[PDB]
C-alpha cells in the first residue's frame, strides 16, 4: 500500500481477494460410483453366499 | 519521506575538520615505488593522494614497495602518498549474511552498507593446538556418493580438485544447497552459514551463481565474496584471507561456517603475480618461495573449537584445477597434503555418466566415519573398500574370459552400486531418502534389477517409503541410528517394494 | 517500488550535480571570505598541538 504509485488500489485489492472467490469444486449430486456399489455387492459379492456356500 | 535528499546533505556537512607521508618515485604494472612513509608497518594500508588504496610489502632501506588495490593510471610520480596506520583488516558478523562484497568488504550486490558487529584482520594465527577437538559432526552434502563416501566433518578441510570445466564448483554448490534443511529452523548449533570466494572468475559467472543461490533460497544463510578476474591482484589474492576472517566470526561465536576457495590456482597465479613485479626472486614455476605457506596458513585456519571456546566451527572446501590430471604439479601437491582429505573428479568418468564424477578410487576423507551419520555408517559398512574390488574385478574383465559366480556376483553388484550414486545437480538428499537407498544396494536388493531401470528404482523406491513407512523415514532421521528393529522394519520394507 | 526508488535516486543525484556546481562557481568568483578564513585556521591548529 506504501510502495504503490496511485492512491487507495493495493488497499482495495486486498479486501477483496481475502473475502470470497470462485473455485473448481462439485457437489455430491451425480453418485455413479455410490449407485453401481450397491448393484455390484448385489451381483458379485452377493452370488457368493448361494454358490461357494453350496460348494 | 519528507525530502529525503536534505537528511543525507545535513549529515555529509561537517567532517573535514582534522587532516592538517612519502612521495611516489616510479609507478607501474600495480606497482608503486615510494619514498619516506618512515613509521610505517610491513602490510599496512596507505591511500594515494589520486583516491586509490594500496598496501606496502616491501619496505626496503631506500623507499617502500606498494601494490595497489585500484589502477594506476591515476598514480603519478611525486602524488603524496599517505599513512592509514592500519593493517588491512574487514567487517565481521551476522550482517554479512546475504551479501555480496569486494576483498575489503565492500557492497558490491547494490543492497547498501554493510553493519558489522566487529573487525576482524586478513590475517589471524590459527587457533593453536590447545583450544581444539576432535571433529565428530557431520556436514551434510546430500551427495550419495560423498555422503557414504568422503564424509566430510564440522571443522575439516577437504580438497576438491579435478581438471577444468569437471564439476569442482557444483560439488561445493550443492553441499551449500543442502543447508537449507537446518538453516531454516531454529536450532543454531545444528545449522551451518555458507561463504562462498569466487578468486579469479569472471564478475557474470558470480552473477549467474547468486542467482541460483536465491533460486534456492541458499542466499540468506551465505556470503559471497569476490575477487573478480579483472580486480586487482592484491585483492585476488587477500579475498581468502578476509573471507577466513568473516566466517571466522561463526566459528568464535558458537556458530558453524563452510568456507568454500574457488580457486586457489588462481590466488596463487595472482600471489606470484605481486611477487614477480615487486622484484623478489621467484620459486618454481615463477611461483614465489612459500606459495605453500601461503595456503597452509589460510588452509589451518579452519578448526573445530573446544567446549572452552564455544565449540564452534569453520569447515574448509578449498578448490583446485588441475591440467591434464596431473597433480603432481606444484600448487596441487601443496595443498593435498595440506588438507584432510581430497575429492578427485574426473573428465573420463564424467562422459561415461558418472555425475558427480568422483573417483572413489583416489578421494579420501582422512576425517573419516568419525564426521558420517551413524545410520549411514552402518548401511556404508565396506562400500568403499568393495567399490574398490569391484574396479578390480572390472579391470580383469578386459581379459574377456570367462567369469564364474564369485566375479559375476560382484560385477553385477558393483555395477547397481556405481549407477545408485549418479546423482542430477541441484537435488542434495535428505539422509533418510539416502539410507535406504544404500540399504538396498549393499543387502543386494537391487541386483536382480535393469541398469537402465535404476534410475526409475530411486523415485519409484522414495515415493513408495514416503507414502506408506514414513514413520521409519522419520525415525532414521530424527535418531539417527538405525536400531536392530529399525533394520527389520527397513529389512521388510525393501523386499516388499522389490517384488513391485 | 523499484520505480519510485529509481526516481528519489535521480532527483538526489541531479540535485547533488547541481550543488556541486555552485560550489565550484562561488570560489572562482574571488571569495574574499573563503581567503581570511584559510588563514585564521591554519594559526588555530598549530597553537592547539604546541
Ligand atoms: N551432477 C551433475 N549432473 C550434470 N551436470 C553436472 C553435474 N555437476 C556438474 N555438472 C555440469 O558440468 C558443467 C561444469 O561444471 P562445474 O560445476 O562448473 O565444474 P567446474 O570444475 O567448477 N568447471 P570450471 O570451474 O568452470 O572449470 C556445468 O554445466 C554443470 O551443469
Ligand atoms: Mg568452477
Amino acid at each position: 500500500r506504501s510502495v504503490l504509485k496511485n492512491t487507495s488500489v493495493i488497499d482495495k485489492i486486498e479486501s477483496y481477494v481475502k473475502q470470497y472467490k470462485p473455485v473448481k469444486i462439485d457437489a455430491s449430486k451425480q453418485l455413479q460410483v455410490i449407485e453401481s456399489f450397491e448393484k455390484h455387492a448385489m451381483t458379485n459379492a452377493k452370488e457368493t453366499e448361494s454358490l461357494v456356500s453350496k460348494e | 519521506p519528507t525530502e529525503v535528499s536534505s537528511i543525507l546533505e545535513e549529515r555529509i556537512k561537517g567532517v573535514s575538520d582534522e587532516a592538517n607521508t612519502g612521495r611516489v618515485l616510479a609507478v607501474g604494472d600495480g606497482i608503486a615505488r615510494v619514498f619516506g612513509l618512515n613509521n610505517i608497518q610491513a602490510e599496512e594500508l596507505v591511500e594515494f593522494s589520486s583516491g586509490v588504496k594500496g598496501m606496502a610489502l616491501n619496505l626496503e632501506p631506500g623507499q617502500v614497495g606498494i601494490v595497489l588495490f585500484g589502477s594506476d593510471r591515476l598514480v603519478k610520480e611525486g602524488e603524496l602518498v599517505k599513512r592509514t596506520g592500519n593493517i588491512v583488516d574487514v567487517p565481521v558478523g551476522p550482517g554479512l549474511l546475504g551479501r555480496v562484497v569486494d576483498a575489503l568488504g565492500n557492497p558490491i550486490d547494490g543492497k547498501g552498507p554493510i553493519d558489522a558487529a566487529g573487525r576482524s584482520r586478513a590475517q589471524v594465527k590459527a587457533p593453536g593446538i590447545l583450544p581444539r577437538r576432535s571433529v565428530h559432526e557431520p556436514v551434510q552434502t546430500g551427495l550419495k556418493a560423498v555422503d557414504a563416501l568422503v564424509p566430510i566433518g564440522r571443522g575439516q578441510r577437504e580438497l576438491i580438485i579435478g581438471d577444468r570445466q569437471t564439476g569442482k564448483t557444483a560439488v561445493a554448490l550443492d553441499t551449500i544447497l543442502n543447508q537449507k534443511r537446518w538453516n531454516n529452523g531454529s536450532d543454531e548449533s545444528k545449522k551451518l552459514y555458507c561463504v562462498y570466494v569466487a578468486v579469479g572468475q569472471k564478475r557474470s559467472t558470480v552473477a549467474q551463481l547468486v542467482q541460483t543461490l536465491e533460486q534456492h533460497d541458499a542466499m540468506k544463510y551465505s556470503i559471497i565474496v569476490a575477487a573478480t578476474a579483472s580486480e586487482a591482484a592484491p585483492l585476488q589474492y587477500l579475498a581468502p584471507f578476509t573471507a577466513a576472517s568473516i566466517g571466522e566470526w561463526f566459528r568464535d561465536n558458537g556458530k558453524h561456517a563452510l568456507i568454500v576457495y574457488d580457486d586457489l590456482s588462481k590466488q596463487a597465479v595472482a600471489y606470484r603475480q605481486l611477487s614477480l613485479l615487486l622484484r623478489r626472486p621467484p620459486g618454481r614455476e615463477a611461483y614465489p618461495g612459500d606459495v605453500f605457506y601461503l595456503h597452509s596458513r589460510l588452509l589451518e585456519r579452519a578448526a573445530k573449537l573446544s567446549e572452552k571456546e564455544g565449540s564452534g566451527s569453520l569447515t574448509a572446501l578449498p578448490v583446485i584445477e588441475t591440467q591434464g590430471g596431473d597433480v603432481s604439479a606444484y600448487i596441487p601437491t601443496n595443498v593435498i597434503s595440506i588438507t584432510d582429505g581430497q575429492i578427485f573428479l574426473e573428465a573420463e568418468l564424467f562422459y561415461k555418466g558418472i555425475r558427480p564424477a568422483i573417483n572413489v578410487g583416489l578421494s579420501v576423507s582422512r576425517v573419516g566415519s568419525a564426521a558420517q551419520v551413524k545410520a549411514l555408517k552402518q548401511v556404508a559398512g565396506s562400500l568403499k573398500l568393495f567399490l574398490a574390488q569391484y574396479r578390480e574385478v572390472a579391470a580383469f574383465a578386459q581379459f574377456g574370459s570367462d567369469l564364474d559366480a564369485s566375479t559375476k556376483q560382484t560385477l553385477v553388484r558393483g555395477e547397481r552400486l556405481t549407477q545408485l550414486l549418479k546423482q542430477n545437480q541441484y537435488s542434495p538428499l535428505a539422509t533418510e531418502e539416502q539410507v535406504p537407498l544404500i540399504y538396498a544396494g549393499v543387502n543386494g536388493h537391487l541386483d536382480g534389477i535393469e541398469l537402465s531401470r535404476i534410475g526409475e528404482f530411486e523415485s519409484s523406491f522414495l515415493s513408495y517409503l514416503k507414502s506408506n513407512h514414513n514413520e521409519l523415514l522419520t525415525e532414521i532421521r530424527e535418531k539417527g541410528e538405525l536400531s536392530k528393529e529399525l533394520l527389520a522394519s527397513l529389512k521388510s520394507a525393501t523386499e516388499s517394494f522389490v517384488a513391485t | 517500488v523499484r520505480y519510485e526508488a529509481s526516481l528519489r535516486q535521480l532527483e538526489q543525484r541531479q540535485l547533488a550535480k547541481s550543488v556541486i556546481s555552485r560550489v565550484q562557481s562561488e570560489l572562482g568568483n574571488p571569495k574574499f571570505q573563503e581567503k581570511v578564513l584559510q588563514q585564521s585556521i591554519s594559526e588555530i591548529e598549530q597553537l592547539l598541538s604546541k
